[PDB]
Order: C-alpha cells, then structure tokens, then sequence
C-alpha cells in the first residue's frame, strides 16, 4: 500500500529507492515535476506476481511510503487484478491505514 | 502463423483509424487490432482465437459456456484475451462484445435446432443482429462463416438458412462484409471425423454415401487471418475446400483399416462397424430423438443432407485468391486419426502412414 | 586462437550474421572526478533496429526481444577481450578509449 | 566442532555418532539432534547477552530510522546501501555450516565490486542423491522410498 | 541435567480435581504434557501490545561521540592482501 | 424461414427463476455444485517452498479435512490442481499431460509468486514465466509463500465461484 | 555406481584417422534405432525421412577440421545419442525437431519492419 | 467539455463532482501532471467494456488536499522546521529559509511555511 | 474444548437463533463477550472460557447466513482478530487513531469474479507525440 501524510499528501517522493532494492524487480516508477512543482510520481507499478514479499522496499523507504499491510486475503480471480497501479496503492493506503498504524506504532522504535 | 502476420506494421482501417504494430510478433507483442470472435469457444472458434491471440491481437470472446471459454485465455499473454458473458437473445450483450473492436467474425452457426433456438434463429436471425450490430458500432470489417453448399433456395434447412444467412448479412452490415464458406473441416476432434471414428454409426449406408471436398480446419483459421488483417479481401465471397474429393464410405474403410479393427475378422461385424437400416426407419429414430434425447443427435436435417453432394461455386474465390495452397487429407489423415488406433503402444512396430500410403490405401478400399 | 569456438558454444547463429558487437572502454562521466569504471574494458551488443524497446499496452512495461541487451562482458584487457570476441566468432568493432591531454597546472599560474 | 561459527563454541551440545551405517542408525542420531538442539536453544535464552544485533559499521550495515532521518552521515550510508550496496575486497571463500541436511557450503568470488563475480552452492543433498544408485543397488522398491528420506531430500537445495 | 520434570512446571493447560487424578491412573507417563499453550500464560501480552521500550544499544569503543576515529576500526578495508608463492619464492 | 429474437433477454447469470422447470434444473445444480463444493479433492503436486504452506493447511491447526479436503495422489481422483511451486521448462511437459490427465470436472489453483508470474526467478533462463502459459488457471493466490489461510481463502473463492454454477439451467436456458 | 544403458566414458581421441571411426561408428547407430525412435516417440513420419533428417545434422560438421572441436562435437552427439534411446527426451521435444520449417525481398522486410 | 478531463491543469475551472466517474480523481476533475493519463481516456479501454466503474479505486487528489492546509506563520524566525509531524514516523528533518516575501512549501509533506511579516503580503 | 458440556453451554448462552446461525457456518457453537461491530456489520466476540484453547479467543460472527468472506472484515478489526493487539478500534486511544482529510465510505470486501473487479492500466501518456500535420500552400 501506499501510505498518506496526515493532511491527505502523499509520502512518496518518487525517490526511487524501493525500485532500485527491489530483488524481483517487481516495481515500476515513472516521475517528473508536478503540476504545483511538487516532486511527485505520476506512475507506481508493482507486480504481486513477480514480487517475493520481503520487505526491502519498506525497508528502504525514507518516508514510509511504500508499507505492507498484514492483508493477505485477496486472491483474485484473473492474473491481471495482480498489476498493481498507483490508484490501487493509493487505495489500499486509505483502506489500510488504520491497521498500518497499528504496526508501525508496535515496530518502529525496533527499526 | 509464421513470425509475424501483418504484411505491414503501419494498417489503417476502413474507418480511418491507424493502427501500429509493436514486437517482432510474439506473445508479448501487439498488432494494434482488437477483433470480436462470436462463437469462440466452438471448434473452429478455438483455432481462431489462438491464430488471433498468439500474435497480439486483442480476442474479444462473447461466450455462454463458462467452463469452456477458460482454456482460451492460454492463447495470449496478459490482457490479450476478454471474455463477455452473451445471448444472442440479449441485445446489450452483443453490443458490448462489438464496442471495442475493428474487426468481427461470426463463426456462430448450428446444425440442429433445440427447445430454445430454431435453425433460423442461429443461422439467420443471430447473424442479422450481430452483423447490424457491427455496423452501428463502426467496425471495419465483418467476417461471416456461411456452408460449403449455402444455397437459398435449397431443400435442406441448413444449406437454406446458410444461403439466407449471406444475404441478411450483406443487407445489414453492408457490402464490406466478406463471406467464407468452408467445406468440412479435419483437425483433432472435428466434427466430420468424429462421425466417421464412431464405431457403432447407424445407418452408415444411407449417411456415409456423401461426397464432400474436406478442408484442413488449420487453413480455415490460418485463411481468416489472411482475410481480416488484408482489406483487399472485403466484399468477397470465399469457397475453402480441398482438391481432392472424397465419399464418406471411402473415408469410413480407409480409417478402419488404420486403427486396425480388421485385425479380428469377426470383430468389426459383431462390434457393430456396420449398422445398414432401412432410411425410413432412419427418419423414424431421427424424428424421435429430436425430442427424446437431450443431446444433440443425427437429426432429420441431417439426414437429407446424405443425398446431397457438396458443389463449388465457381464465381466465388478459393485459397489462391489468398495466395494459398491448400493442405492435403491424405498428409494429416494419419495424425488425425492416430489417437483412434486400438492398440499400437510400440508393442512391435508403429505403422505409420505417410501422404503415399494413404493414397495407396485408398486405391485398395475401393478395390473389390 | 583461430578455433571456431562458437560451433560448440551452443549459442544461436543470429549472434555471428546479425548483431554487432562493441569492444570499448568506459568513458568518464561528466558528473563526476571518479575514474574507476574506465580501468576496465567491456564489451556490449548493438541494438536492434527493431523490437529493441516496445511499450506493453496493458501496464506500460518496456517490452523487449533483444536477448542480449542486458548482458555487458567485462575485461582487464584491451587484448583480452579481442581474443574473446574473435574466439567466439563475434562481428565487433573496437572504441579506442579518449586520453587526456596533460597540462601543467598550478596556483601561481592563477596570477601569472 | 571442526569450525566453530556464531557462538556455537559457547554452548555444550553432544553430537550421536552411529555404527551400523544404515537407516535405523540415522533415525536414531536425528531424534538425539532433536533433544541436543533443545538443549542448545535453553542455554541461548539463558545466555542472550546485550548489545547491538548487527555490526556497528553503517558502510554496511543499515542505520537505524530515527538516526536516518535527523543524521546527514546516517541518510548518505542509508541511500548508497539501498541503491548501490557494499562493496566486497576481490577474493574468494569457501565457507561450510553444520546444515540440518550436512555440510552445506558456498564457493563465493568477489571482485572488488559490490555484486558477487560467482557463488556456487554446495547441497549436502545433492551429494546424498549422487550416491542413491551406490546406496540403493540390490533392495526393494519400498526400500528406496526409505533411503530418499533417510537422505533429508529437498530438491530446491538439489537443483539451485 | 535434562531430566524428567513434573507436568504443573510446563507452560501446558493441564486437568484439575478429580480429572487430574484420573488422568495420573490412565496415562502410561503422567508427567507429560498435552502441548497446549497456556492461554493465561503464552503471548498474553501480543508483540504490538507490548510496554518495553526499545532503545537502540550502542558499544562504548565504536559506538561513542569521542575517541571513535574510524580508521581505527575500519576493518574492511583492513583485508588481508592476497600473496602466492611460486617455486621462484620458495 | 422468419426469425424473431427477442432483444431484452437477460443472460443466464442475471436470469432468475420463472416456471416451475427454473427451480428443478437449479436444485440439480446446487446438488452438484454442493458436492463439489464438499468434496473438495486436490492433487499432490508441491513443487517448491509453496507446498511447504499446502502441507500446513492438512496441519492440525488449520485441518483441511474438516473442510472435505482430501489430497489425491493421481489425476483420475482429484479434480482440483494446485500449481504450488516453480513450473521449469524442464517440468512444462509434464505439468500439461498431468493436467490433461485429469477428468472433467477440473479447476486448477496457482499459488505462490512462482506460478502465477515467475516471482523471484522471472528473468531466469528456466523458469516458465506463470502456469497460465501452459494450462487455464481459475485462482491465483499471492504471496511468498502465501500463507496457510491465503491458501485456504483462496480455495473458500473458488468454493464460491462453483456453488455459482449453472450446468444444467445453462442447458435447459442457453441451448 | 554402474553407469546408465548407452553410456560411454568420455575420451580425448589425438589421431584424427581413429575419430573418423568414432563418427561412422555412431552414424549407424543412429541408422540403426531410426525405427525405435518413431516407435518410443510416436512420431507422424515414417524412419525413412528420421534417417534423412539424420544424415543431414550430420553432414553439417562433415567439413569441421580442428581436432579439438572434433572431440567435442562427437561427445556432444552420443550424449545426444544416449538421451533419444533412452526415452529421457519427452515426445513434444522430438515432435518440435522434426517440425523445423525463398527469403523476402528487401522491400518486403523494409514494409513490415525487418530486423 | 473533454477538455477539463484531459488537460493538466493548476486548478479546476468548476467545483469538481464526487459523483462523476470520468474526473481524475473524485474531488478533482483535472491531471495534475504533464505526463500523467486522463481517467476518461483510460477508462476507454476493451477491458472496461462490461466493468463498472464506481467500484474501481479511486483515491482522492492529494494536490487538492495539501493546499487545504492553512499556511504556518513563524514568529520572530527566518528559518522553518519540519520533520513530517511525527519524528520517527515522518520524513527526514529539514530546514527552510524563510528571508523571501512568500511562503515556501516543505521538500516532502508540502506544508507552506512563511513569516508573520509577510502575512499581509501573502493572503493578497 | 471437545467436550459436550461445553456445547451445551454455548447452546443455552446463545439461544436457539444464535446457535443455529454457527450451527451453518461456524461448525461449531460458540459464546462470548460482544466487542464491537465493523462498518460492513460483523460482530466480533472475546470468549472468557478458561476451556477455550490459544488461538480461538477472538471470533467473528458474518452478516450472512450461508456465505462468509474473510475479505468482509474491515481492516480495523482485521488486525485485532489476528491478535496483532490488545486494543481493539473502538477502545483506541484520539491519538492512537488515523487522521484522514478525505472522506470515510463503509467496506468493500475484495471484488472478485464480480463486474467490479479491479482493472488494471497506465496511469502514463505515451512518451512520443506525433506531428499535428497542417498544409502551407508554396508561393
Ligand atoms: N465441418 C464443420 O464443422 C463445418 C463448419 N461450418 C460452420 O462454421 C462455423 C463454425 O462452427 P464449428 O466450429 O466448425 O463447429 P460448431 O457447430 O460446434 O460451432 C458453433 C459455434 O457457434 C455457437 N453457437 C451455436 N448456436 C449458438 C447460439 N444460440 N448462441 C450462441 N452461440 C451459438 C457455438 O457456441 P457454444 O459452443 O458456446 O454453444 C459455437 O461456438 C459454424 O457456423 C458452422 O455452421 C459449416 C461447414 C463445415
Ligand atoms: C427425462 C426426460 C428427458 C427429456 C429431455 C428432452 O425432451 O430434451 C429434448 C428437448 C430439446 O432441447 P435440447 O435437449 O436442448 O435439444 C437438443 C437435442 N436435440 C436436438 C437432439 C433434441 O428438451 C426439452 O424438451 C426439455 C424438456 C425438459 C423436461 C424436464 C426434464
Ligand atoms: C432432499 C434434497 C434436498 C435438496 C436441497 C438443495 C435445494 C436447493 O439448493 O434449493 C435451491 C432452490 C432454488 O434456489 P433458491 O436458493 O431458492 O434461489 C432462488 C431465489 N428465489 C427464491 C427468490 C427465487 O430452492 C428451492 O426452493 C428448492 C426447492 C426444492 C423442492
Ligand atoms: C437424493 C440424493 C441424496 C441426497 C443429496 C443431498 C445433498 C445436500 C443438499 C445440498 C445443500 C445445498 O446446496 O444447500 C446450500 C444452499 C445455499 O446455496 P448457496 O449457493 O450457498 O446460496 C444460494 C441460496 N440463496 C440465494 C437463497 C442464499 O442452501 C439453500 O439455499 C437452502 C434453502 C432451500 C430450502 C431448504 C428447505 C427445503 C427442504 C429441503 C429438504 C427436502
Ligand atoms: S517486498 Fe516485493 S516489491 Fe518490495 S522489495 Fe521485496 S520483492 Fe520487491
Ligand atoms: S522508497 Fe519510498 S519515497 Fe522512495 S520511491 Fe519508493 S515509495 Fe517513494
Ligand atoms: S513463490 Fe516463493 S514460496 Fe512459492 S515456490 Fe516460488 S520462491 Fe517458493
Ligand atoms: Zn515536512
């Protein structure tokens, strides 16, 4: 999922660190300047089929932008609802985040 | 098949819009078309479908069988293949399957008639909504898949609703419509070997007498793809067939000498190889089980169609128009027929038939 | 050395009749005072002039044929890698590596 | 014992050593690995010392977050680890562990650069099943399904 | 010594009364126990809702804001070098 | 030869329940699809790490043979496959004619990163990049491994898409 | 450990005359389970065009002069060799190696994209 | 109009409709980036032929969230520091200088930050 | 935990409405302590008897009679029914809580093998415009 400030901004700075350690090379981004001048990225890809769940890109995120949620039902039916987007973080961000904050709250003085 | 299938990379389409083709012409390529296979998950469908899907083309399926659309989706990579839930007594449906694509390919036609669709509502009244369908939807181009013997005037109900079937089509979608009228087809699990491999076939006398001109089933689909991706074969009408002619019976003698049901004298007579009955008791039972049986069986229609041979007609066009040649029966007979042989199993020697050993095998069926 | 090695590598004939290889030496970047990377000679292939980079429609990828584009071979050696390429039957062409020219430079010559 | 390795030379364990060479031999010495183990995670709880659990060396070693994010040294070291890791002096080893399967080792070469130049893998398992047809010669079908789990076969291991 | 230790000092859920004194008479060993976890006992406090307070443990010599040059502890780049002897060397 | 086709027909997942003849054909299909459903058989077939998870679920903590689950050891007795591990190039073969092995009806479960896209080892040489590329797959699971109840989930959505089934109505209405 | 059916211990031969041997003594080896080959396959061609498909691999090193690379394509052929005979290959494998196959003009590649 | 929809724009000419499927995001109509796919052209797609579009995600427009925040006024300092709101939970600390007659937003949560001189200056 | 008596217990807790709704999806006839309820309408228990083993404290209790969904529960609840805590939702802390500057909508439970299933695309233009042709007309 991809996580939100407080005020509703996104975290993510397109930084590209989580592409860079990314062993499966599973994620995709694309940036440039947003439209208020704002470094931001406007492309987020991430393959639940090529990803090996193992934590680097959560690791490696300055912002904590990029999290995984303890979620694990959601087996789908047609390989294509596996290529997640950036609306689809985005979404499971806000769905999450709750339950995300519950963690963090738990396992960032250990990190 | 080949490598890449498009003469060009750059094609636009009858409705002006241009299409770019990207890759060498793999799975993870695209050929920038988008085509809508009505009856898809039939036999021929499958085979159009794959041809289709392997080179990129997005295959739009409308289908009502849900298990058997599932093995289609093999054919292309990751979004190449969708599938729509349809009935051509549902007019939202086919108007969805159409939306998107460039082009259209009625492969939808039946033999028999059930409790829920008559022979005129599948061969003339599903291809008359389908083709003004395409038409109001702006697709470039429409291929329908009329009979080898389409005649509107003809005394079988299959052949006439064929016939009328092409006429209807033209009417609607326009003169860019390109009718295909194939012969029967060979492949794995066709329909006109499947008969012919049927050990307890009733009535083999008064059927298997029909004299055909059967045509490869892979060259039938490899030939829609000539047809769909080349827009100098729209408005045309098109006879697939081989050169060879062949009856039934021939056919019927020469596959029981290759699965080696001779091997006993005695047992292809007491197995019921051959069942001769009177044609009227064959109505009779014809008859019956059009409202008995829940599976479709021999049929009256069908049953006609025995004393009628397949004619060419000669004005319409043949696989050279399409810069084909077509394939031989007695090449891919044995291949064909191969998973039919009793026993084989390597046991002491594979006894393969080769194009030459057909042929000579033919000549000893019909030698007294 | 004149060993036809590549009839047992076992890699495909397009390697020799349709791509091209280049042996060259890594140049400095412009960004940067660091010279490590150009210690060291290497050896890419040429891309296709087709199906080198396509977009993958469904989620933007950047779809590839070209085998070979990822795969770079490093040397210790100018003659090292000539002797490979030529082993392996490889169509190449050498980038003979830019030197700097040597210039005197002091602080005194900031006012004379 | 031959090399001790992460503080296996401060806990007492005892290793049972068999006679017959078979699979009943092997059956009892893992159920003693069984009990030895026990004994061994006992002492570790008792004996968990204090202090840092990684190398106190951020070039390459991740800085803790709350460092990261306040220290300018600790956000450098943290960015290069992610996006170009460690580098490895040139050289090779050969370093073998007391794996559950047996000796388990990794032939690693380096070259001074920050991914490995070769790393291959030695699979106890892989050699176990090169001796199946020694081993396996002259018993019964049954017996041989006996000898493949005598043998601890995990074929990731076998084929990586 | 590893030796055998009664049931009620294993972290198990064991019998009470008179299903306690059954259980001795029936079972061939009844200082066994029947391996499961006390739930009074056993991850009571869950790993997020815990109390302890982490703080990150740093060594003196390596670890501190004085006396801690690098170099002096820069093991990697410390390496052994890599000599081979030939016959000539020999 | 005059055709009528009504226009506003809904399709059979939309169709409800008018005669008397609507409710019978699904009383045999919830039948059926409740059987199926119960008797949930899938094949021993663990490849990789994936299976290590499989194994877990028959595990007394969760115990898939309360669910009906049984595991069968050839293709005749089971009729779900689950892909749980590495499909190689050198195992492509074999995993088709296991599958084609199987009698109708069959679904088939891909489970872990492996199969359904090739996960850790998608750039390799050997590896088939998904089982979708060799036989129709009707759930992925996702996850390296997916755990004992993302397995299990995905099994519960498949449960589900098969009690939707509609065999025979879809003969008495679709033909 | 006893080495599988068809195995042979790998060897350097030096003379050039004796590896001439080695490579007619394995031609007609592979002659000889043509039919096999079919028959454990179940391939669509009779052992006539297996033979023909056989004599033109090999006739394609007929004119390789180097001895080391002699060496390697005879070892690489019984491993071949070995593999066939012994049913190691699955049937899709031998079906796809006999389903091997005037090129187009420049225009005609330069119209669809070429290379 | 289309235009609106397809057009990457500072602000949105209209009050946006949370109900409209074809804006970018529900509470924006317009991109927010040169590079970034309009919705509607997207949505234009063979797979959303039988799909409904309600049920697809679509989070809210970050950019027309961050400008809701009112602006942080700093007394009797020319430098502004920001650490996310959450210190180990938030993005690593920063300092902005403050000495321009205009507010200047945060390198990563994009709170403006500005002098109380200038206040004036700012709001008009 | 097998025991009989424990079931009719349960049974008596519960009632016979209660009961018989575990007695289609449950497998098995449980009571509790009512903790709260989600957005999408589960109820979730805590069972305060001592019989009850480790890992079956905390149970749900679906919306509907013969189907239930995992995906169903919302994610606040999610991570205290898999004893990730001691603090359910309801009992959290002002402080403790996620502060959104957007809009709160019930729960959606995954969406597949429905209509609404997520669809994947680019959210990028393509990298390369072609020309806009126009004609000059030459003097
Ligand atoms: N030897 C041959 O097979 C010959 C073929 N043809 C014609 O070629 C075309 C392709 O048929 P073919 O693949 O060969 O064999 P099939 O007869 O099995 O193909 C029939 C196709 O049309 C669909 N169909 C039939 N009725 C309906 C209906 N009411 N609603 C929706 N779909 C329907 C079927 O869908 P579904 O499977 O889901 O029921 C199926 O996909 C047919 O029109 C056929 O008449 C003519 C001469 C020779
Ligand atoms: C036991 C009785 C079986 C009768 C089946 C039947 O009569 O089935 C045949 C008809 C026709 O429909 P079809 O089977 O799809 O036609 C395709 C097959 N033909 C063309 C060979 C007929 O169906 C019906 O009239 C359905 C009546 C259902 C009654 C309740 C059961
Ligand atoms: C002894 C064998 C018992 C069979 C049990 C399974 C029945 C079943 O599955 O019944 C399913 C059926 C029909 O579907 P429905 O669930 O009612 O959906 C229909 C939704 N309406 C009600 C709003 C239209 O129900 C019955 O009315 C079955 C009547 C059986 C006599
Ligand atoms: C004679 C041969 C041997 C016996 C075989 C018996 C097999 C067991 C039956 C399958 C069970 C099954 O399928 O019931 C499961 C289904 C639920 O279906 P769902 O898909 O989960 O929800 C879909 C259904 N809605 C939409 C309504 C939710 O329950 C039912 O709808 C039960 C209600 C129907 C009426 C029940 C009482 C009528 C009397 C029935 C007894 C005469
Ligand atoms: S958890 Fe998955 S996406 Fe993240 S770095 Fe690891 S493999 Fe890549
Ligand atoms: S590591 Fe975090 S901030 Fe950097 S690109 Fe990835 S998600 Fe964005
Ligand atoms: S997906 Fe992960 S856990 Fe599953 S087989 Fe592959 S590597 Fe192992
Ligand atoms: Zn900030």
């Amino acid at each position: 999922a991809l996580r939100r400030y407080p005020s509703g901004e996104e975290r993510c700075i397109a930084c590209k660190l989580c592409e860079a350690v990314c062993p499966a090379q599973a994620i995709t981004i694309e940036a440039e300047e947003r439209i208020d001048g704002s470094r931001r990225t406007y492309k987020y890809d991430i393959d639940m089929t090529k990803c090996i769940y193992c934590g680097y890109c959560q690791e490696s995120c300055p912002v904590d932008a990029i999290v995984e949620t303890p979620n694990v039902e959601y087996a789908t039916e047609t390989r294509e609802e596996l290529l997640y987007n950036k609306e689809k973080l985005l979404a499971n961000g806000d769905k999450w985040e709750q339950e995300i904050q519950y963690a963090l709250d738990a396992d960032a003085p250990y990190r | 098949v080949s490598t890449f299938p498009l003469k060009s990379d750059i094609n636009i389409t009858k409705s002006g819009k241009t299409l770019l083709s990207v890759g060498q012409g793999g799975r993870s390529s695209r050929t920038g078309f988008t085509a809508t296979v009505f009856g898809g998950t039939g036999f021929l469908g499958r085979v159009v479908v794959s041809k289709l899907a392997k080179h990129g083309t997005n295959v739009v399926v409308p289908f009502r069988n849900d298990r058997a659309r599932r093995q289609l989706k093999v054919n292309g990579d990751l979004g190449v293949v969708n599938f729509v839930e349809f009935d051509i007594r549902n007019l939202k449906s086919i108007e969805d399957s159409v939306k998107y694509s460039d082009i259209v390919i009625n492969l939808i036609g039946t033999e028999h008639f059930s409790k829920n669709f008559s022979i005129e509502d599948v061969n003339i009244g599903a291809a008359e909504r389908i083709a003004k369908a395409a038409k109001e939807a702006g697709v470039s181009r429409l291929i329908h898949v009329s009979s080898y013997n389409a005649n509107p005037s003809s005394s079988s109900d299959f052949y006439a609703t064929k016939g009328i079937g092409e006429q209807v089509v033209r009417d609607n979608f326009g003169p860019d419509a390109t009718i295909v009228r194939p012969a029967p087809m060979y492949f794995r699990n066709s329909p006109f070997l499947n008969e012919l491999l049927q050990i307890k076939a009733l009535g083999g006398n008064v059927i298997f007498k029909k004299e055909v001109y059967p045509v490869h089933a892979l060259q039938v689909g490899e030939a829609i793809e000539r047809i769909a991706f080349d827009d100098a074969t729209a408005g045309q009408t098109y006879e697939l067939f081989g050169k060879e002619r062949y009856s039934k019976k021939e056919l019927r003698e020469m596959i029981k000498h290759i699965i080696h049901i001779g091997q006993r004298g005695y047992y292809p007579y007491s197995a019921g190889f051959y069942l001769p009955a009177p044609e009227p008791f064959l109505y009779a039972f014809a008859l019956i089980r059009q409202y008995i049986s829940s599976q479709p069986r021999f049929n009256v229609d069908q049953l006609k169609r025995s004393h009628i041979n397949q004619e060419i007609d000669q004005s319409a066009k043949t696989f050279t128009d399409l810069g084909m040649v077509p394939d031989e029966l007695s090449e891919y007979l044995y291949r064909y027929v191969k998973p039919h042989i009793s026993y084989t199993s390597q046991t002491q020697n594979r006894t393969v038939y080769s194009k030459e050993d057909i042929e000579k095998l033919r000549d000893y069926v019909n030698t007294p | 050395t004149d060993l036809a090695k590549e009839l047992v590598s076992g890699a495909p004939k397009e390697l020799i009749t349709e791509r091209v290889a280049r042996i060259y030496q890594e140049a400095k970047a412009a960004t940067q005072s660091g010279q490590h990377n150009t210690e060291t000679w290497k050896i890419d292939w040429d891309i296709l002039n087709k199906g080198n980079r396509w977009e993958n429609d469904l989620m933007g990828y950047q779809s590839s044929s070209d085998y070979m584009q990822g795969t770079i071979l490093k040397f210790d050696t100018r003659e090292g890698a000539i002797r490979f390429a030529k082993g392996q039957g490889w169509d190449y062409y050498i980038q003979e590596p830019k030197v700097r020219r040597f210039v005197k430079k002091d602080y005194s010559a900031n006012f004379y | 014992k031959s090399q001790p390795y992460d503080a296996y030379d401060k806990v007492d364990f005892d290793i049972a050593v068999g006679t017959k060479g078979d699979c009943y031999d092997r059956y009892l010495i893992r159920m003693t690995e069984f009990r030895q183990s026990l004994r061994i995670i006992e002492q570790c709880c008792n004996q968990m010392p204090p202090g840092p659990v990684k190398v106190e060396d951020f070039k390459v070693a991740p800085p803790p977050r709350a460092l990261m994010k306040e220290d300018m040294e600790a956000l450098i070291h943290h960015f290069l680890l992610y996006t170009k890791g460690y580098a490895v002096p040139a050289g090779e080893t050969y370093t073998a562990i007391e794996a559950p399967k047996g000796e388990m080792a990794v032939y690693v070469v380096s070259d001074g650069s920050e991914r490995p130049y070769r790393c291959k893998i030695r699979a106890p398992g892989f050699a176990h099943l090169g001796a199946f047809d020694h081993i396996a010669r002259g018993h019964f079908l049954p017996d041989a399904v006996a000898i493949i789990g005598t043998m601890d076969l995990v074929f990731g291991e076998v084929d990586r | 010594s590893g030796g055998p230790v009664p049931v009620f000092k294993k972290y198990t859920t064991g019998s009470k009364g008179i299903w306690e004194k059954i259980r001795q008479l029936l079972t061939l060993v009844p200082n066994r126990s029947t391996g499961n976890p006390l739930v009074k006992n056993y991850r009571v406090p869950p790993p997020g809702s815990q109390t302890l307070k982490y703080k990150d443990p740093v060594t003196i010599p390596a670890g501190d804001i004085v006396k801690n040059q690098y170099y002096d502890r820069d093991h990697r780049r410390n390496y052994p070098r890599l000599v081979a002897f030939d016959q000539t060397k020999v | 030869y005059s055709s009528d086709l009504p226009t506003d027909i809904p399709v059979l997942s939309k169709r409800p329940h008018t005669n008397l003849l609507d409710y019978t054909f699904t009383t045999f299909d919830k039948m059926k699809n409740w059987a199926r459903k119960s008797s949930f058989w899938p094949m021993t077939f663990g490849l990789a790490c994936c299976a290590v998870e499989m194994m877990h679920v028959s595990a007394p903590r969760y115990d898939q043979d309360r669910l009906g689950i049984i595991f069968r050891a050839s293709p005749r007795q089971s009729d779900i496959m689950i892909v749980a591990g590495t499909v190689t190039n050198k195992m492509a073969p074999a995993l088709r004619q296991v599958y084609d092995q199987m009698p109708y009806p069959r679904w088939v479960i891909s489970m872990g990163s492996c199969a359904n896209g090739g996960g850790y080892y998608h750039y390799s040489y050997s590896v088939v990049r998904g089982v979708d590329r060799i036989v129709p797959v009707d759930i992925y699971v996702p996850g390296c491994p997916p755990t004992s109840e993302a397995l299990m989930y995905g099994v519960f959505q498949l449960q589900k898409k098969m009690m939707d089934g509609q065999t025979h109505r879809m003969w008495y209405r679709s033909y | 450990t006893n080495p599988t059916a068809f195995a042979q211990t790998t060897r350097y031969v030096k003379d050039s005359t004796e590896m001439r041997t080695l490579v007619l003594n394995l031609y007609r080896r592979y002659l000889r389970h043509s039919r096999g080959f079919v028959n454990n396959y179940n391939l669509d061609i009779p052992a006539s065009q297996v033979r023909t498909k056989i004599r033109q691999e090999f006739e394609r090193q007929r004119f390789v002069k180097d001895l080391p690379l002699k060496n390697v394509l005879y070892m690489k052929a019984q491993m071949e060799f070995q593999e066939l005979v012994n049913f190691w290959k699955q049937q899709c494998h031998v079906m796809q190696y006999f389903e091997s196959i005037k090129g187009d003009s420049f225009v005609q590649k330069f119209l669809k994209g070429a290379q | 109009s289309t235009k609106e929809l397809t057009t990457a724009r500072i602000k949105d000419i209209s009050k946006p409709d949370e109900n409209n499927l074809q804006q970018q995001a529900p509470n924006r109509i317009s991109p927010w980036s040169k590079s970034q796919k309009p919705r509607a052209e997207a949505q234009d797609n063979v797979r959303f032929a039988v799909k409904d579009l309600a049920k697809q995600p679509r989070p809210y427009a970050a950019i027309d969230l961050i400008y809701k925040q009112p602006i942080r006024y700093i007394e009797h300092d020319n430098v502004a520091v920001c650490d996310g709101n959450g210190g180990a939970q938030g993005h690593p600390k920063v300092y902005i200088n403050l000495d321009q007659n205009k507010a200047i937003p945060c390198g990563y949560c994009g709170l403006r930050f500005a002098q109380a001189a200038f206040k004036e200056d700012i709001e008009s | 935990s097998s025991s009989i008596q424990r079931t009719l217990r349960n049974l008596w807790k519960n009632g016979f409405k209660k009961s018989f709704k575990q007695l289609q999806g449950y497998n098995d006839i449980k009571s509790g302590r009512l903790v709260g309820t989600d957005s999408f309408g589960n109820k979730f228990y805590e069972v305060d008897d001592p019989v009850e083993i480790h890992m079956r404290t905390r149970f749900v209790e679906y919306t509907g009679f013969w189907r239930q969904d995992m995906s169903e529960v919302e994610p606040g609840w999610h991570y205290w029914l898999a004893y990730g805590t001691d603090v359910p939702p309801n009992q959290l802390k002002p402080e403790e809580k996620s502060v959104r500057a957007y809009p709160v909508k019930k729960h959606v439970p995954n969406l597949t093998y429905t209509d609404g299933a997520y669809v994947p695309y680019n959210t990028a233009r393509p990298k390369c415009a072609t020309w806009d042709p126009k004609v000059t007309e030459r003097p």
